[PDB]
């Protein structure tokens, strides 16, 4: 059949994808591209209405002298020119990075023992479900004891809320199915029952607080601004004092003691608190996509669901901004999610591994490492050289280094079951990458590419640690695109060939299969499509509350 | 000893000081020379009482442009300041006669002061240097002038700046080499968190001790991270005793026979052909027309190589006089010595790594900057364990003025101040010295 | 020195663009004007600027490191420290940019290179800046139409070449001249347009090319095939990964 | 006249404001009121879509047993339901902190430097103005070098850009006008000469990033963006190879040695990076406030501006969402700059010391602070006890506390022309008060009062600080409602009575004397209640690339 | 043996290392001292608890004599309990990273 990514390549260019040579130079610079025009005429506009130069086509060099590309978003039949994808002009990848910085896991477990044990009252589902009426309430902003309190407009807030989940069928049968994330709803039977004997009888809650503070504020005001609403209801739905000593261990625990963060806080030089980026470990990043409950049939499609929703995130909103700013880096992460480049580089190594020794059955050694990640490098590498457009599409090394060596650690993934092998792999691509056409990436591309076989296996105090648990704050990785989101994709892959319900975090798994959340994590690329056209319907908004 | 390695120390002109001494001679743990430079950077301030009082008298305290219009003091502290030093060295003392050192510098406008060894043993860690050292000034500086009640809280801000506000001693007016704990990249990496432009200035500028001061503060810190600990402890000292000390006088001599016309790629051909000399690395296999070296010693391959990369610094940042090159050395020195040979290149491929980013970082709009200002703290320069930052050191200390951010730019007051110290200024003469004295203990 | 394993030409062709002693073909001449007009750092006839004071008028401490290290020409007079930078085909440009670092730092002093996909760059003392240049320029380091010297703008490694064979240039430094077959450089390497455009000569023919070529590709040689450069990076892969984990 | 409170009483009860005795429980809860009124509705049209329980007047207490109040904006006509002054329905509020945390400041002096000494090029008025028209069509965040660059819609950015000044008024007037601020217009002549002479020959730039970006990520983003930016454009303006070793001092120019950020970073228990309200002292933030430019005249005005900057600030967005959250802390704040009580007390100060001393020809001495403090805390008291409506009003003892003590720290400032002892008279109203009534706070509101006497003039090293270098951070402050905003009053005070052109940084004063930001810092006051009424405009919205 | 490494709720499906450590004790405590003292005859000190299932460890001073602060403590404990482990039972270097993460958790990520 076709190889995946020849429809892309033949709705971008006028030549079949294997031929040479093409016409530049008289496509009319920026005239050849809607977008442009458009950015050309908001500039003139935007600049008279405040006085002041800004958007200017004559400054600086005339783009345009190629053809300036459509993209595929993989998976989908949707076509756009790049900007399209930045994530400035792009809700639903905005608003993706918002539903995770505004949502914090907090455990019922240490509080209902402080009813019983320190107050002496019952907890039952019915107190529960009491509890869970009274937070929903207060949650978004609104109060349950005081008089003459001041509320948040709940249209403002109206993607704030609390849902639990539990192991225990029976307790979640009992508890309002409103508030209750269904585990055997949302998983195939397999994988819930995994994530139901992970659980156990342990209630967690799962909080979001509102897109809009969480916009004017930043993700370490996550989990003070859960627990002061959870404490509230806390006191409200089970008749305590309202400020008495017991008090401070429902603060204590749901702050610190039974809280999962999306993201640890970060070092001064990059500092930031909790619920940041650079905060969330591969293997949190993984679990959060939830194509591993849809797509389990495929491997290959749960692990590059992953990688999308990593890219944009730690290249585009994440290294581009956060770590840098101004134009920034669309391109570099649409490479892993656009053309379905990746797919198909994926698919081959997940077929040759699937025929050679079986998915999962390969020995988790160094010899599994190099017969796969080398096959698949010399595969995808292959195709850049075959196909001319393709190379011209891919233009910069460092987008071409991150989707070969996707593939090939993916891949040997695939075949260990495990992602340190995984992880051997796509440095090994690099090397071999690097000999292969003399250039890689990026000026300082590589850094972690040159440590990187060395600390795949280390023990070392700031060097060893299994990848799952590796993030953009593991020291080698702390500054450079084209990576991050391609490790969340190696850490999905062996989970993901494993059939695994979960990579890392079982409970961060299923806090986000949740069809209330704004954007889709079941169909990340979906998702990036539909905000691509201007189709997708973001939280958040001041329109309720400025003039028409 | 845990090791059977001996070395032949040399001095910084290449001639012999010592034969045959235990590696374990010039371990941070047993030199007592190291010990003594790790002491002196922990307890040593610089005190600028010129920039104190000027400061006063404008009221620009708190930091870069901030000025509080009213509060002006004029107090003549440069005038006064052997009484305020001797008052502020009452109060920094444990006991009368003990190590408590308070100089005056520059006609009474700096201070080198060290605070006495006994609080940094009854101390967690070493702030109790600026902190100590701050307040016996600011209370010298309030009763050398009988200054208010009302007026002394500027006094305090002229002296340590916007803490405790500000994390840091923003606006401050004394310094330090090491910085606040809270700035660390991770544990134990405080002897990291020094400027290479720091070191520079303190050796004034000479470059076999810049890369000795810059390897003893670099492997130092290996043993407090545990990197040096186990496994990996013999790593770590012959790459100290070979990068940084000039074992063997093998960097010395590899500069020497490639000073006059060489290049990065005929120091790492020299190294190769000493390595095979030594017995170091060996034909494992011969392929079509290439030979595959193999060792039965990669910690003294690791050494030696890292000896050439030394070497190879010197050379091209030499040959420039300018010392952004330094990171195409630290680069392709060892890119270049894998497939030269066959063999891993120093560090495992970390000093490459760290290269490749510090490339990156010294060329490009995203951060970094000039080459002295990097440390092993830096988030571009911690990833090589000690092999990196020593050859950056030597780089800098032999550029000719090729930097804006250069350490007449950065470190002037930490010059005039630390350089008196000895051992600080001349650390390959002291530690060599302390290793021979001790090498019949070890 | 055996510089780089493998039995192909594109093998051979790497160890001979490092090796100091392999004389490199010269192809074109250029002469010393054009070099620096080319460059666009001074004007023809302007004296080398300086950044600090020539050596011997600083008169520096002793330090027997800088006694024994000879310093470039362009160090001792004071030289700002200036650039040349290269763009290379990926359709067998004859050099490419780690071949370029790597053979930089083994034939030339005092040299801080940097390789990145799209562009290699030099920086150096400027009047030995301008030696190395007129080299790199008349030399197979260089083809007029699949090399490009951009110091901006660099964007072309990795796209389809035009009708006449030349690589993309957005701002159009280097023109093919249909009626001569000859290549013109009518910028400079920032792209400023240059008062009388430079000579560059004719592009290499396609089997002059394959020859000389250091890119390994499916339709040329292919790196897969190169199994004894394969063997060896797959070998300090495994080497570098032991050694991390336990020093064995 | 009437004491200046005396129109609002009127306005919120029926009662004359001095009568005792009211009528309760008759106003039908929540109905009474407009605003909740909208709420419940918008509450059950947000559950119905949803399907999630949400705002529900029935949980826990029912509001509205008392006189719900409408609050009059000081200084304005406004009266609006304390809800319209939360921060998350109150668009003004978002965009003044939206503003401060997208700007930095970025010297040019180290960077012409740079340009003379090591690129050896020239620097004139015309190189800074190719330079500026270069930097604003970057700084949105589009591309001056490489082609297939994708960028930002320019309409998303408007209000993003970059100025310049300089106390050089020669050098000022060749620079396009359309890029400076200009000094001699925007100050009055004796605060420009002051203004003037502190900047002497050095060029500065105010840059300002996109609102949309600073939402999306966090407040460290601003000088990296800035950064980024400053970088493409000295490339691109001055001709530089694009990356070569000289880029890098811009680089660290940029970010680092010539930066000056709105907030410093904090500690881990409070991990924040730059740019965050806890890091920005009280005598910046008074210096961002503008009144000090335009109401030079009434240095009562100019001060509790600067009190309304900071109570709405710190109390609401940053006391009250990143380090808490919920319902939070609208009230503790509003009490500061409402129904003109806190102007009442403060203009009695001004005038005993105005009678007694003369501004600023107290002596500085405790004398001082023991005669102004105890007679305007006595004054305020009173008032209390006087008018029961007022006393109703500021129901809370916080609010009082914070009142009234900021009235007599700012008067015994204004007596001796120096923050300290306006300090020192500050704590001791707490302490007269506290013996007054046999209350102070909330449990935990004088844990910095009773510290407080003897760190004022303390020496020691996290005891020690003048005032104006105090801030949120400062340690005993970092805690507690109703004292950060007051103390930036108290920074501003003895300023104002001297009529200093700043308090602490005369760049940030200038860098905020601009009409191009979106919030307008002449008027804090006048531009909340604009947000009260829902007719301020934010920057920032999304509307352009969602459904329409 | 259950794979939960690096946090609350963590666990990594597939990565189990079944290793009799408490069984093991004695001899890991003393591989582990070796590599924490400096001399045989110092003030390093490692006490086996609980019948081997906790161990008490001083660092020598000497360490913190030439260490700017105190961190030298736990990170040259945890090397040193990581490397005795390895050594105990041969673990494998695929498998190595799972000790470290039993024994210091998510840093350097955290
Ligand atoms: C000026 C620098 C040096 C630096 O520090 N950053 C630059 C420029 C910077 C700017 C360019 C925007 C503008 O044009 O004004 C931005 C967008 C970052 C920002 N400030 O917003 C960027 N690069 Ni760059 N940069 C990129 C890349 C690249 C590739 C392009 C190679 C090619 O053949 O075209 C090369 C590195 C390489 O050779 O590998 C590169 C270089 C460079 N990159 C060279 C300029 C190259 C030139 O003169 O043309 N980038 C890429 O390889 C792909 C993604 C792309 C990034 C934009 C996106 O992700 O959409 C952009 C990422
Ligand atoms: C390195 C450090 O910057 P400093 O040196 O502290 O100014 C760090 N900046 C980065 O790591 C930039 C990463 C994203 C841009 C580069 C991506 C590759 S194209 C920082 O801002 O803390
Ligand atoms: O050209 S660099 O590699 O420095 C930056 C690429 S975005
Ligand atoms: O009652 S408390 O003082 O603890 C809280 C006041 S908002
Ligand atoms: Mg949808
Ligand atoms: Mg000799
Ligand atoms: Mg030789
Ligand atoms: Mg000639
Ligand atoms: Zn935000």
């Amino acid at each position: 059949a076709d190889k995946l990514f020849i429809n892309a390549l033949k709705k971008k260019f006028e030549e079949s994808p294997e031929e040479k040579k093409t016409t530049f130079y008289t496509l009319g610079g920026w005239k050849q591209s809607e977008r442009k025009t458009e950015f050309v005429n908001a500039g003139k506009e935007v600049a008279a209405k405040r006085g002041i130069p800004q958007y200017n086509p004559d400054i600086g060099t005339p783009l345009g002298q190629r053809v300036l590309m459509p993209y595929q978003v993989s998976t989908t039949d949707t076509y756009v020119e790049g900007d399209d994808l930045h994530f400035v002009n792009n809700a639903a990848m905005q608003q993706m990075w918002d539903d995770i910085r505004r949502t914090v896991i907090v455990g019922l477990n240490h509080a209902h023992a402080v009813i019983e044990k320190r107050l002496g009252k019952e907890v039952t589902p019915e107190t529960i479900t009491h509890y869970l009426e009274t937070v929903n309430h207060a949650m978004p902003g609104a109060a349950v004891v005081q008089e003459h309190m001041v509320e948040t407009h709940p249209a403002l807030v109206a993607d704030s809320y609390v849902k639990v989940f539990t192991g225990n069928d029976e307790i979640a049968d009992e508890i309002d199915p409103a508030f209750v994330i269904d585990i055997n709803k949302q998983f195939p039977e397999d994988q819930a029952e995994t994530l139901k004997a992970e659980v156990g009888d342990g209630i967690w809650q799962v909080v979001r607080i509102p897109t809009i503070v969480s916009r004017t504020c930043d993700g370490a005001t996550t989990s003070r601004w859960s627990a002061m609403q959870i404490g509230m209801s806390m006191i409200s739905a089970y008749k305590q004092a309202a400020g008495e000593a017991a008090t401070g261990d429902f603060a204590y625990a749901a702050k610190h003691a039974e809280v999962i963060h999306m993201g640890t806080y970060l070092p001064v030089r990059r500092a930031r608190g909790e619920n940041e980026p650079g905060g969330v470990p591969f293997g949190y990043l993984a679990d959060i996509c939830q194509s591993s409950r849809v797509n389990y049939e495929d491997p290959v499609r749960v692990s590059l669901d992953v990688v999308a929703t990593g890219a944009m995130l730690y290249d585009q909103i994440w290294l581009g901004s956060y770590m840098s700013g101004g134009v920034g880096f669309t391109q570099y992460a649409t490479a892993a999610y656009t053309d379905n480049i990746l797919d198909d580089f994926t698919y081959f190594g997940k077929e040759y591994v699937e025929d050679k020794y079986g998915l999962c059955e390969a020995p988790n050694n160094m010899d599994t490492v190099l017969d796969v990640a080398t096959e698949v490098t010399f595969y995808g590498l292959e195709q850049y050289e075959e196909y001319p457009a393709l190379l011209e599409d891919q233009f910069g090394g460092s987008q071409r280094a991150a989707v070969v060596a996707a593939a090939a650690g993916c891949s040997t993934a695939f075949a260990t079951g495990n992602a340190q092998t995984g992880l051997s792999g796509w440095y090994l691509s690099m090397y071999l990458h690097k000999e292969q056409h003399s250039r890689l990436g990026f000026y300082g591309y590589d850094l972690q590419d040159q440590c990187g076989a060395s600390n795949v296996f280390s023990i070392r105090g700031d060097e060893g640690l299994p990848l799952e648990l590796r993030g953009p704050n593991y020291p080698n990785y702390a500054m450079n695109v084209g990576h991050q989101g391609e490790y969340a994709g190696i850490s999905q892959a062996p989970h993901a060939a494993r059939g695994d319900a979960f990579v890392f975090n079982p409970l961060v798994k299923i806090a986000f299969a949740d069809d209330n959340l704004v954007f889709d994590f079941t169909n990340v690329r979906g998702e990036f499509a539909k905000g691509a056209l201007r189709e997708f319907e973001p939280a958040g908004e001041r329109a309720l509350i400025t003039p028409a | 000893a845990k090791f059977e390695d001996k070395v032949d120390l040399y001095d910084d002109r290449g001639n012999l000081v010592e034969e045959q001494v235990p590696l374990e001679a010039l371990s941070p743990l047993r030199n007592p020379a190291i010990k003594s430079i790790v002491q002196g950077i922990k307890r040593t301030v610089a005190v600028n009482l010129e920039g104190i009082e000027n400061a006063l008298k404008t009221a620009k305290v708190g930091g870069p442009a901030c000025k509080i219009m009213g509060r002006e003091l004029d107090l003549d502290i440069v005038g006064n300041a052997e009484s305020i030093a001797a008052a502020a060295k009452e109060m920094i003392q444990v006991t009368e006669d003990d190590d408590t050192n308070v100089e005056l510098l520059g006609g009474g406008k700096r201070a080198l002061v060290q605070v006495p060894s006994a609080r940094f043993d009854v101390a967690a860690e070493y702030s109790a240097a600026p902190l100590v050292t701050a307040t016996a000034f600011v209370q010298a500086i309030i009763n050398e002038f009988d200054v208010s009640m009302y007026d002394a809280n500027m006094v305090k801000a002229a002296v340590l700046g916007r803490y405790p506000q500000s994390v840091e001693y923003m606006g401050a007016n004394i310094a330090t080499m090491l910085d606040i704990p809270q700035k660390l990249e991770g544990p134990g990496y405080a002897l990291r968190n020094i400027m290479v432009n720091h070191v520079v200035a303190a050796t004034l500028k000479n470059t076999l001790q810049a890369a000795a001061l810059s390897t003893i503060l670099e492997q130092t810190a290996m043993f407090e991270m545990g990197d040096a600990v186990g496994a990996f402890e013999r790593m770590h000292l012959l790459g100290l005793a070979y990068q940084g000390m000039n074992a063997d006088n093998l960097v010395f001599d590899l500069v020497k026979a490639n000073g006059k016309e060489g290049t990065v790629g005929s120091v790492i051909a020299d190294l190769v052909e000493r390595a095979l000399e030594d017995g170091v690395i060996k034909v494992e296999k011969e392929l079509t027309d290439y030979k595959v070296y193999g060792t039965d010693d990669l910690a003294m391959w690791n050494a030696y190589a890292a000896a050439g990369l030394m070497a190879a610094t010197m050379v091209n940042q030499g040959a420039a006089r300018a010392a952004q090159g330094v990171s195409s050395t630290l680069l392709y020195y060892n890119d270049l010595i894998e497939f030269e040979t066959g063999l891993p290149s120093v560090d495992f491929g970390k000093v490459e790594g760290t290269a490749v980013g510090f490339s990156f970082f010294s060329h490009s709009i995203y951060g970094g900057g000039g080459p002295g200002i990097f440390n092993g703290n830096h988030i571009v320069t911690r990833h090589s364990k000690g092999f990196a930052i020593p050859c950056v050191a030597a780089a800098m200390a032999l550029d000719a003025g090729t930097q804006m951010f250069s350490p007449e730019a950065t470190s002037g007051l930490i010059k005039e101040v630390f350089s008196q110290v000895d051992e600080f200024r001349e650390p390959l003469k002291y530690v060599v010295e302390a290793a021979a004295e001790i090498k019949n203990e070890i | 020195a055996q510089y780089y394993p493998g039995t192909t030409k594109v093998a051979q062709n790497r160890r001979n663009f490092c090796n100091p002693e392999y004389e490199l073909e010269k192809l074109r001449e250029i002469s010393d004007e054009d070099v620096v007009k080319i460059l666009g750092h001074r004007a023809p006839g302007e004296e080398y600027p300086s950044v600090h004071p020539p050596l011997e008028e600083m008169d520096e401490p002793e330090d027997a490191i800088r006694e024994m290290v000879e310093p470039i020409d362009g160090a001792k007079a004071g030289d700002r420290v200036r650039y040349i930078q290269f763009t290379d085909s990926m359709y067998f440009a004859p050099a490419q940019p780690y071949v370029r670092s790597r053979a930089y730092l083994c034939r030339y002093r005092g040299a801080d290179a940097g390789t990145l996909s799209g562009r290699q760059i030099i920086e150096t003392r400027e009047r030995d800046l301008e030696k190395i240049s007129k080299e790199l320029l008349e030399t197979e380091f260089f083809d007029p139409a699949r090399s490009g010297v951009r110091g901006k703008s660099v964007h072309g490694h990795s796209l389809r070449l035009d009708e006449d064979g030349m690589m993309f240039d957005m701002l159009r430094r280097q023109i093919y001249n249909k009626d001569t077959g000859r290549v013109e450089m009518v910028k400079n390497q920032i792209g400023d347009e240059l008062d009388e455009p430079v000579d560059l000569g004719e592009p290499l023919d396609e089997e002059t090319l394959m020859e000389k070529t250091t890119i390994y590709r499916v339709d040329g040689e292919a790196y897969r095939d190169d199994v004894e450069a394969v063997e060896i990076m797959q070998r300090i892969h495994v080497l570098r990964s032991q050694g991390g984990f336990n020093l064995e």
